[PDB]
């Protein structure tokens, strides 16, 4: 799912699926780089404020990302480990966002992005460390 | 007649053929020939007293072929291409539909006016032009009476005006040439990506496009209940079963602001003929939105010809 | 029209752009009053000088509504929306004067950033100033 | 149009430093991939279908630096543009019929490469400068169609 | 080498050299003639596709009745009365199923025709283009070489007068009476077989412009028949859609016997 | 052209066609339409610049009959006959073979005049009539080279004379009706019963009579040993195998002095036209000799047409 | 024309014998027997072959007995002979185009007929008047003709 | 034309004329004179009274001329040839004057011969002056 | 031959024959009715002076006749007894002459002829007596 | 019987009068437009004469062919060569002595036909003229009864103006148109069964008029054909004359045969 996100919105099963159903948290984050400056690709790229789903055992984190198409590698750490990342909704050309959800662990708050994005078949352009900042401590709630 | 010699013991029938001028045609059943009486009267045999009248030719351009892209306007190829202009300088299309008359869009009619304005206020306050600097006057207005559904209004010229290879009316068709496969020409004077009004008429090929996928670029739809305002510019175009779509061009080429009331024609290669498969509604889309629009003639054949009728 | 390919090139040069994207707005207006002088017909009150604080401000306030318009630039008309309405109706603004404004930005944009100004990103920053400065415009009457 | 002397002197002074093998071939591909409508005209070319194919074409630095040094004959001789350009106005007027705005369109891509070779040295005023030459260019060239 | 004659051989050549460098721009001209053919086999590749969606449903109707008449190899080849008669009804519809995947097939190839003949079209353009710049250049050293060439001076001036571009198109007809009254008159030339190419390339390059048309042309032809064919087919939809589904009690014939064996 | 009517935006082709007034023909190949120019020349797509002329029609008499004895003439039936009077008040016969001339006798011709006088003497002698009182100016004479043996000669009339009802030539015959079983007619201004020169013109049917018969009656021969003079009358007629004889009338009416010149005229019936068959040479005969006789037309041909070209 | 007083009471005197039952009748068959074209006016009557036929014919006297008394009327009024036959001119010249050569045939015929009847009686004075009076008629006869 | 039952009429009635020929001749002439005054300018010198010697002898020859014509009435013009040249050429008689003279002696006989007259004679008696009055007139000229 | 004399020259073997071969006298005579004047009709009817053609026997005197179509009989009577009348020649109708002989004995000078004439069917006329009397007597001269 | 009425039965009455006494006139131009065909008719059978001597030598000889041929009727009638070939040369001879014996009778029989529709013609006439003046007189003693027959005064004058003849000729139209007139106002005529004969005699002879033009113009017809087979016979004449002749062997087929016995 995280090798290459590009090629992940390409199952049709995907398309204007319904990923809104349940109680859900709403969290302000911000995206910076390794100085701690704005990330502005990843920050121009990723719906702010971040639906977080609750569930039984980890609320989920969910991201809204424009040009998916040209989204290639996407991967999320939690402590330096990797998250099973995978995509719910994809919404179809004019529109081009995906939509994905990762398990977070109670009390998280900094989250680790090596991303990268690549137009076609053209130069592939890393982006190394990407440090995500809830605004708030992310806290499951199975009561609801 | 400069005047026959005489033969000895012999006299002349007086004979005459009509024939209409370049770019003009005989109408009469009427096989054309008048010969002189001892009544000394003018006499077809066929009609008797009624002589011929000269009809306009249309979808006859002397010099054919062969918005913000190209095809700059060397010959005159658009004799049917009206230029005007509403009162405070904004540059908009129409097309000559016969001698005296000229389709546009009901949009382009009521710039600088109030919804409330009738065709009587709009009238007067038009500037018209044809051919080169050709100015045409004014006689009234006629709007189509679903003129927020169909965008359409109708010119009457003062008095009709004088066919040549610059000016000249365009052919209503019989056909409907409003199918995707199809592909039309539109000229006009709108905008360019300047975004300034064009020193030059000029014209560009656009195919027809599927009215679905059109459809689903403007609103969401299809079905009426998903329908949302989707539009790439701020505003909507109008569609219904009385419209259709045109792509955008080869190279990227579209249609921008003052293009409305340019025909999109359609050359029929069979008969050689120019027909006004369309009116340009929306103008708007240009650089960023897929489709310009435009109102097909065939649907509203029956209203222009009963308007002529006045 | 802003395919994938487009949307990627403009947010990865506005990127680039950075803290930056206020004192290029204001570099561009600049521009465009000295290059076509008529633009100044528009801000009269203005004190239209050399870094004149009028000017250096209010590039911050076009240079936003860019931004903006890149943040979600997959709606631009909902989010350019008020501003649709501000110039169309409001200001009454010659579409044509969008136009040198779009240009002043690429030469400016050009000035500042040499390497990411590579022909393909010159096409898609075109058009991205070409779809908003039609947004901007569609509503003139 | 007129032009003061410390425009005039600016402009000569800068268009020194433009690379005259490059820059006008870069101008015109720019173009052909921005507007890409002109590639009409010269699809005789190659493939100009890509930016890199337009870019690295042959023939097209190869005709961007005709058209460049068309451009150095404007500075040379900026009081008779109407004269230097006459025959050039025929070339695309009469006998090509280029629509006039694509003169403009591509002074003004010229501009961008201008500003994109000489970054922050390409101010204000020299823009300013050198819109009037584009411009002066670009209808001078366009003399022919009236 | 050596250029120049009386007054005369300085205008034979000057016609040359405007017709020479008039090749590179009627060329082009024509070429951009040929726009419209591009882009409406274009179109026709667009409805082409429109027009098997639109038959979808009869035609996946009619294979059906094909893959029916299959477990009817068995018992029902022969006379079956209420399934021999249905072929009877479908008469019409596997005519013009026949006809369309015959006509589409048709205006598919002078597609694939107009784009290599327009290609060859290009090609030509191009070469012309070099071959022709290539040789009025060189026939222009001689005619600048007039200007100040110690002259017969009613040479010199018959330079001067001489201006870059001709006033007009240029035929192939024009072209070679340019070539011919270079060639007898001031073998001062005798360049003439590279003038023969920029002809041969040039006769090459119209030879496939015309065949665009031409061979467009057959296309519309065809598309026309292909757009009348295919409502007979959208219409007969309903039709045979309860044909195929008409060969029900024929799956009778087969689930009333596979069991029993 | 009574100008013909514009119309508007056309133009007018002239065409005229040309035809021959009562009496006359249209000659020429010649279909007669001729079209103007834009040369503004007249121009027949056969002939081109060449005009048509008109030349009279002969063996058609307006109104057509349907001399010791009878037939007054009521109509004018008979408009190819003129009355010719010599010096001394002897009236004599002449017919009227074209617009310029006319047929006769060598003898008619000779009288008062000796046998030594030329054509140029005998011309300005006559006096010369046709139709009514019409006076006809005369300008030479020609006579047959065999005058006494042919008896013949050519009147030309100094101008043309117009053709009417009453006025107009006969036939001369392809075919030859001398034989016996035909027909004719001779008008004549020759003396009746009271040997009065007659006040009317009156013409007498007579059958063609079989030439040995007249032959035996006039000399006694065939074989011209044999031959004495026989002749009721006091003269000889002049008979070879270029003339024919004439029988006596159904009541006995015969034609006498003055007589020769008329012509035996022979109608057509399927053709409808009159032919001079011959010229009467011997009005000598009357009451007392059976056979007037006359010179076949059709021996003499080739001599008039050679005439007529001087 | 004028007539001595002697030759008018020697024409009447003489007119006054002659039969008017039978006279004109043998004028007129003498007529039709001599001249015998004109026959051709009257075959109406029967035959007219053989001169006894005429002579005989009872249509032929009936005729005559109207032509004598058409020459009565002559000798009644002599001053006026164009009108007394004024209207017989017009049957014989418009409607039946008879030639006036045979009404002085006929006259003539008739003083042959007045001689043989009265013998030596009818003198050459005579004659001579009567001559005066079958052309008066004759004459009168064919004005018409004119 | 003269057939054989004229010719003998003529003869049957000329004989019963008789020796009474010559004085007829006289009559006859008589009758012309005084009917016709114009013949009188072919006889000047005649004294052309009333039974004058002059008349009455001159008849005796033309009566004689008559006798012989029927005297050879098989042919005339032999017969009557010296006088055809002595009125046709010498005496230039008008041929209309035969016409009188041909009817006075048809008056003339049929006064002094009622019983012969019949119209059957009347006929060839005409016929024979005819024939007669012609001979003498065909050479005019 | 006497009984009808234009019955007689209807026998085509006679005509324009030749009479006039041999010996001839040409005698005058008179022809005279019983009145002694002469006889009009015959005087004019018959050629004077006579041909007389010599014989063996008797002189046969040969009569010139016209009219011979109108003559019916023609009877010629020596010292009142029948002499044997015969036609010899005739002239066809233009001159319609019959040519008779009969034999004469030497010494006549005396004949009687009786005679009639009748036209067509019409009225016969019969002329009863009609004496000739040759200027001289006849006589007969078979010396030639 | 009384004649009289108002001013318009005189005229009426005048009318008739004048074409009552004009069908004894015009009917007497019509028989003399006839005088042309009978004269014509009589050259006919002279020609007709003519021709038969004309050919006499050619008939005289074709007969001797037909004698000789009878005693051949012994040994000739069956292929004597030089005889039955004769037969073969006299093909076209025998052709046109049909054709002359055929057409010849033709102009006779149309000449026959043309006399007596001349004599039909000419009694017509006679009658006519008898029943028309008879009439005519008639209605001449109430119009002479109208002058002083105390009058209407204006029926006075409008006897007076009357003239005996008509101005003009008369069709059996004018006539009927005469009668018409007469018949229904002023039955004062009441004669209308005599008015029947004049027309009645009138028609009849009108009737033969056209009888001969017709029957006289197929007579000339038939006049035509004959003198041209007459010239094929007379050319021929030389060539029969012959032809008789060369039946001389065939003599010798009785004369060396009718000896011996
Ligand atoms: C038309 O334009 C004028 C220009 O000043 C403006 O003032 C006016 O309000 C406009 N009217 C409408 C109805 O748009
Ligand atoms: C080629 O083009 C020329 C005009 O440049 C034309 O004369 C010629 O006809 C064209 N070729 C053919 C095959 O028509
Ligand atoms: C009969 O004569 C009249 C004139 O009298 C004419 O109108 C008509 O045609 C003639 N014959 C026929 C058959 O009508």
């Amino acid at each position: 799912a995280d090798e290459s996100l590009k090629d992940a919105i390409k199952d049709p099963a995907l398309e204007n699926k319904e990923h809104d159903i349940g109680p859900r948290e709403q969290v302000n984050f911000q995206l910076l780089d390794k100085n701690n400056e704005t990330q502005y690709y990843h920050f121009f790229s990723i719906k702010d404020p971040a639906d977080v789903y609750y569930t039984k055992k980890k609320a989920e984190v969910e991201l809204d990302i424009n040009t998916a198409s040209t989204w290639k590698k996407f991967e999320v750490y939690e402590n330096n480990q990797k998250l099973p990342v995978r995509l719910v909704s994809y919404s179809p050309v004019p529109e081009d966002h995906a939509y994905i959800r990762f398990p977070v662990s109670d009390g998280t708050q900094e989250l680790k992005i090596v991303s990268s994005t690549q137009i076609d078949d053209g130069e592939e352009t890393n982006y190394d460390y990407t440090k995500l900042v809830f605004a708030k401590p992310i806290y499951n709630d199975p009561s609801l | 007649c400069p005047k026959p010699p005489e033969i000895a013991h012999g006299y002349v029938e007086h004979s005459v053929r009509y024939q209409c001028k370049n770019y003009y045609k005989l109408r009469t059943e009427g096989d054309g020939v008048y010969t002189l009486n001892n009544e000394k009267q003018w006499i077809n045999k066929a009609v008797g007293d009624k002589l011929p009248e000269c009809e306009a030719v249309c979808g006859k351009p002397k010099n054919p072929a062969n918005i913000l892209g190209g095809h700059l306007d060397a010959k005159g190829s658009f004799p049917w291409q009206a230029k005007m202009v509403s009162h405070h300088n904004l540059t908009t299309g129409a097309t000559l539909i016969n001698e005296q008359w000229l389709l546009t869009t009901a949009k382009n009619l009521f710039l600088n006016h109030s919804e409330n304005a009738t065709a009587k206020d709009i009238a007067p306050t038009l500037t018209l032009y044809v051919g080169k600097k050709q100015l045409v006057e004014i006689e009234k207005v006629v709007l189509h009476p679903n003129y927020s559904q169909v965008d359409i209004g109708l010119i009457k010229l003062k008095q009709k005006v004088s066919v040549n290879e610059r000016v000249m009316p365009i052919c209503l068709p019989s056909k409907d040439y409003a199918e995707v496969g199809r592909v039309g020409y539109v000229s006009g004077w709108g905008r360019n990506a300047n975004f300034k009004f064009t020193d030059h008429l000029k014209y560009v090929m656009l195919p027809v496009a599927d009215q679905d996928q059109c459809i689903r670029h403007y609103e969401g739809s299809t079905v009426p209940e998903k329908k949302t305002p989707k539009s790439p510019v701020g505003v909507q175009p109008i569609l219904n079963e009385h419209t259709f779509c045109a792509g955008m061009s080869k190279y990227q080429e579209d249609t921008c602001y003052g293009d409305a009331g340019s025909a999109f024609a359609v050359h029929d290669l069979e008969e050689d003929t120019w027909y006004a498969t369309g009116i340009l509604s929306f103008d708007k889309s240009c650089a960023v939105a897929e489709y310009g629009v435009y109102v097909k003639v065939t649907s509203i054949q029956d209203w222009v010809q009963k308007t002529i009728a006045e | 029209v802003l395919s994938p390919a487009d949307k990627t090139n403009v947010k990865a040069a506005w990127g680039k752009v950075g803290a930056h994207a206020g004192e290029y707005g204001a570099e561009a207006l600049e521009r465009m009053f000295l290059s076509f002088p008529t633009t100044k017909t528009y801000f009269p009150h203005f004190d239209l000088s050399h870094g004149s604080a009028q000017v250096k401000g209010h590039g911050k306030k076009v240079a936003d509504a860019l931004t903006n318009a890149v943040a979600h630039v997959d709606d631009m008309p909902n989010a350019l929306s008020a501003l649709s309405d501000l110039h169309a109706h409001k200001l009454r603004v010659d579409p044509v004067n969008f136009k040198l404004l779009s240009h002043c930005l690429l030469v400016t944009l050009a000035a500042h950033l040499p390497a990411e100004f590579t022909p393909a990103v010159h096409a898609s920053l075109d058009k991205f100033l070409a779809s908003v400065s039609t947004v901007l415009t569609s509503k003139y009457r | 149009v007129h032009l003061t002397p410390e425009e005039k002197s600016a402009v000569t002074a800068l268009w020194g430093k433009v690379n005259v093998d490059e820059v006008g071939g870069e101008a015109l591909g720019r173009l052909l991939v921005v507007y890409p409508w002109t590639q009409r005209f010269f699809e005789s070319f190659g493939d100009l279908s890509t930016p890199d194919a337009v870019m690295g074409n042959p023939k097209v630095k190869a005709h961007g630096k005709k058209v460049l040094g068309a451009f150095s004959d404007g500075l040379a001789h900026l009081d008779n543009l109407k004269g230097t350009f006459a025959t050039l106005s025929e070339l695309h007027c009469d006998k090509l019929h280029v629509d006039p705005e694509n003169f403009r369109l591509l002074g003004n891509v010229l501009v961008c490469v201008l500003a994109h070779h000489f970054g922050k040295e390409f101010t204000p005023p020299v823009q300013a400068a050198y819109q009037k030459v584009v411009a002066g260019v670009a209808n001078a060239l366009a003399h022919k169609y009236h | 080498a050596e250029g120049l004659k009386t007054k005369d051989e300085v205008e034979k050549a000057c016609h040359l050299a405007q017709q020479l460098k008039e090749v590179s721009i009627t060329l082009g001209v024509i070429y951009r003639t040929t726009e419209r053919h591009s882009v409406q086999v274009e179109a026709h590749k667009t409805a082409i596709d429109k027009h098997a969606d639109a038959v979808s449903r009869a035609v996946e109707a009619l294979t059906r009745v094909d893959v029916a008449l299959q477990r009817l190899k068995e018992l029902g080849k022969a006379n079956d009365t209420k399934a021999v008669k249905i072929i009877e009804n479908i008469t019409s519809a596997r005519e013009n199923l026949a006809l369309f995947n015959n006509e589409t097939q048709a205006v598919l190839t002078a597609r694939d025709h107009v784009h290599k003949h327009r290609a060859a079209a290009l090609q030509g353009w191009s070469d012309a283009k070099e071959k022709g710049d290539a040789a009025a250049e060189d026939v222009w050293v001689l005619l600048n070489a007039a200007k100040k060439g110690n002259g017969s001076a009613d040479v010199k001036a018959a330079a001067e007068k001489c201006s870059r571009y001709s006033s007009s198109s240029t035929s192939e007809t024009e072209l070679q009476k340019a070539i011919d009254a270079a060639a007898n008159v001031g073998g001062l030339s005798a360049h003439k077989s590279k003038y023969g190419d920029v002809l041969n390339k040039f006769k090459l390059s119209n030879a496939s412009v015309g065949a665009v048309r031409d061979t467009s042309g057959r296309g519309g032809k065809h598309m026309e028949k292909v757009n009348n064919v295919a409502k007979l087919l959208k219409d007969a939809e309903v039709s045979l859609a309860a044909a195929a589904a008409e060969i029900e009690e024929v799956k009778n014939a087969h689930e009333t016997k596979a069991q029993e064996e």
